[PDB]
Formats: structure tokens, sequence, C-alpha cells
């Protein structure tokens, strides 16, 4: 089966700037009786099926932006997206339709790069609901960040805690090109009572200290 | 326009059967070609299957070859995929996808446009289970200056996916909906959060409408300071 | 008319 190899895996461009990935095809796509090259690109933004932008190497799909280029001949090709815009994050794909079975490349990650931003925190405790049943969900909170890279410190009555607490990240906004993360330590309610000082401390360049949001339970 | 619409995906035990289904509008069905492609959770694409616009003529990815089984009824405007055997790395969104050009040879060699929106395949042993809704509420510790952040907790469900909207939809604007996170019991669970200035708290009421198909589950949670 | 003839 013919390997699509796509370079880089991620890249991060700022808008109005150009973005350029490769594709490269372990054999030629290019079909020497009718001078075509066997070769698409699709963009994939999350929660949403793939949306074709170029097919013969180079034809671009009716009604895909005109900043929207693809390039290249035999086993090497490129697209190109000048004067990026903040909703062109997503995954760029290449395929290969020259024989079966069809292949697609891995995929190029294209996040959008922006301003420094520092997340604001949030703690909140667990509901008096949940509590009633045996456990306590501890949630953290950091909105509207960039870049990605954060860390997220659980402490206990000022014991750094590890092992208890799993985040989630949200995809990069289409719009303003900041991340969000959730964090959330689970302790059982007889550990969770067995302690005062609930504390989130947060890193991120865009804070020039880590921040820290804490309650105290019960108050 | 040309549309497809893919229905039948759902929770499969290992060993399993299923039977996805592709509408297609807006197009001389019978003219074009057919495929299914797939893509693992946070992974890439995967052609799995195609079949000619006359039915005539039908493909298998060698991962699917001996389980799988597309079809087409050019009656209906409807592509099949049986799936039989189901294994958990046939864990994945599944698409339905159209040859743009015609009825290209052999079957499912080209480019596809349009797809379908996907429907998911989940193959496991785990039971179904409904999520926990508990509220995020605001307060000083999620207050700072002009904005304050109030969200709902969904717990302990089981497959994907859920859904969160705010006050029935009328509230988007700063609404972050994560990514569920599995847990080491086998559930998942997230957090659906918005910001919301916090002059409005003591006035503005703030509701998350938590909708969980699998389980037939909606719980609307109030959310209050 | 299908211009993506099999390039076999």
């Amino acid at each position: 089966d013919i390997v699509m190899t796509q370079s880089p895996d991620s890249l991060a461009v700022s808008l109005g700037e150009r973005a350029t990935i490769n594709c490269k095809s372990s054999q030629s796509v290019l079909y020497s009786s009718n001078n075509k090259n066997y070769l698409a690109w699709y963009q994939q933004k999350p929660g949403q099926p793939p949306k074709l932008l170029i097919y013969w190497a180079s034809t671009r799909e009716s009604g895909v932006p005109d900043r929207f280029s693809g390039s290249g001949s035999g086993t090497d090709f490129t697209l190109t997206i000048s004067s990026l815009q903040a909703e062109d994050v997503a995954v760029y794909y290449c395929q290969q339709y020259y024989s079966t079975p069809i292949t697609f490349g891995q995929g190029t990650r294209l996040e959008i790069k922006r301003t420094v931003a520092a997340p604001s925190v949030f703690i909140f405790p667990p509901s008096d609901e949940q509590l009633k049943s045996g456990t306590a969900s501890v949630v953290c909170l950091l909105n509207n960040f960039y870049p990605r890279e954060a860390k997220v410190q659980w402490k206990v009555d000022n014991a750094l805690q590890s092992g208890n607490s799993q985040e989630s990240v949200t995809e990069q906004d289409s719009k303003d090109s900041t991340y969000s993360l959730s964090s959330t330590l689970t302790l059982s309610k007889a550990d969770y009572e067995k302690h005062k000082v609930y504390a989130c401390e947060v890193t991120h360049q865009g804070l020039s200290s880590p921040v820290t949001k804490s309650f105290n339970r019960g108050e | 326009e040309v549309q497809l619409l893919e229905s039948g995906g759902g929770l499969v035990q290992p060993g399993g059967s299923l039977r996805l289904s592709c509408a297609a509008s807006g197009f001389t069905f019978s003219s074009y070609a057919m495929s299914w492609v797939r893509q693992a959770p946070g992974k890439g694409l995967e052609w799995v299957s195609a079949i000619s616009g006359s039915g005539g003529s039908t493909y298998y990815a060698d991962s699917v070859k001996g389980r799988f089984t597309i079809s087409r009824d050019n009656s209906k405007n409807t592509l099949y995929l049986q799936m039989n055997s189901l294994r958990a790395e046939d864990t994945a969104v599944y698409y339905c996808a159209k040859d743009p050009g015609g009825d290209s040879s052999p079957a499912g060699r080209t480019w596809f446009d349009p797809w379908g929106q996907g429907t998911l395949v989940t193959v496991s042993s785990a039971s179904t289970k409904g999520p926990s809704v508990f509220p995020l509420a605001p307060s000083s510790k999620s207050t700072s200056g002009g904005t304050a952040a109030l969200g709902c907790l969904v717990k302990d469900y089981f497959p994907e996916p859920v859904t969160v909207s705010w006050n029935s939809g009328a509230l988007t604007s700063g609404v972050h909906t994560f990514p569920a996170v599995l847990q080491s019991s086998g559930l998942y669970s997230l957090s659906s959060v918005v910001t919301v200035p916090s002059s409005s708290l003591g006035t503005q009421t703030y509701i998350c409408n938590v909708n969980h198909k699998p389980s037939n589950t909606k719980v609307d949670k109030k959310v209050e300071p | 008319a299908n211009p993506n003839a099999n390039p076999n």
C-alpha cells in the first residue's frame, strides 16, 4: 500500500502569516497518460468531518477560499495557507487515490499562534449533593490562556498531591485562539473531611509567579 | 445540495454486530460510488469499504475483510455497512463519503466530497450508565473583578457522548464544555463552565441542560451562588 | 467525462 507521510506533525502560525505543510507519497502518484497527480487535501475541525480543499494536487474545490493552495508533483506535495485566519485551526490531511486501498497521511495539527495570555483561575468545592453520596470532586478551572503548556498542582493542607487528579483541555478557540483547562481532584468523602485547605496552584508563562486559588472546607 | 447522513452507531459488545446506514440526498445516487471511512478517537483516517454506483462491486480494507459487508439500496438512496464480529479496535466514528465525479474504478479509488457528520461506534463490554450532574456554584473563589465562573460537573457515565447547553441554548458566549476524561472506574466525567458578568449573579438564572442520549438521561441543573 | 481514470 502507498504510505503517505506529512511534515511536520504540528506547527503554530500567527494570523496573517503563511503556513506550509508537506506531504510525501512512498511512490509517485503521477499518471503519465493524463499528467495528473492523484493527490487530495482535507481540513478537519474538531467535531466535524473532513472537508475537501484540493484535488489533483493543485485544483481548489469550489467554495474554498483562495488562500488555500496545493502544489507539487510525483511524490512531493505541499499545502500552503496564506493570510492565516483564526478559524483555520484544524488538522490537515493529504490522501492519495492513485491505487487501492486509498490511504491518508497521518495529519498535521495547525495551531494558531497568538500573544501570551495568562489563565484566569477558579476553584470549586464539591457540592453538598455529591458529598452525601460518598465522593468529593474538587474542580480547578484555568480559563482562556495561551500557550497551551500549563501546570496545575493540587495542595491539601499544603501537601502537594499526585495520582488523584485528572485534566482535560479544550480545543483551541476558533475566535480568540486560547485554551481552557479543567483539573478535577477526586477524594473519598472521608479523606476530604480529614483536611481543611484545598488549593490549586497554577504555573503558566503568562504569570510572573505561580497563582494559587484556595478554599477552607466548611466555611 | 448533496447531503449524507449516517445513523446506527452505538455501544456494541465485543464479538457483536451492528448495522450502519447512510441516507443520501440531492443527487442521482446510483451514478456515484460510495465509501465508508473511519476515525478512531484521537487518530487519523482509515478507509473501510466501498461500493460501485450499481452495487455490482464491493471492496474492503484488509482490517475488516470477512467481518464487514457494504451494500446499497438504489431505490431508497441508502448505503449500508453491516459489521459483525466487532473488536475493541473497531471503535471509531464511521463516515459515509461520496465520489465527487461519478463511478470511479475500482469503487473507492477516489477523493471524497462531501462526507457525512459520522456515527460513533463504541465496542466495549462495559455497561451503559447515565451521569450524575452536580453544580459548580459561583462564589468569591470563582469571582475576580467583573467576571464570575460557574458550571456543571457531569460525572460517571458510559458510553460517550453527552451534550451540554446553558439556558436551553440561549447562553453560548463564554461556554466551555471540556472533553471527557475516562476515570480508572471505566466511567467518563466532564465539566461544562461559563463565564458571566459578576454583576448578573444576583438576578440572572443559570441552568445547564445535560443530555446522555445513550441512556436516555436528560437532566437540567440550576446553578446558584 | 469522469476524469478520474484508473492509473492501474
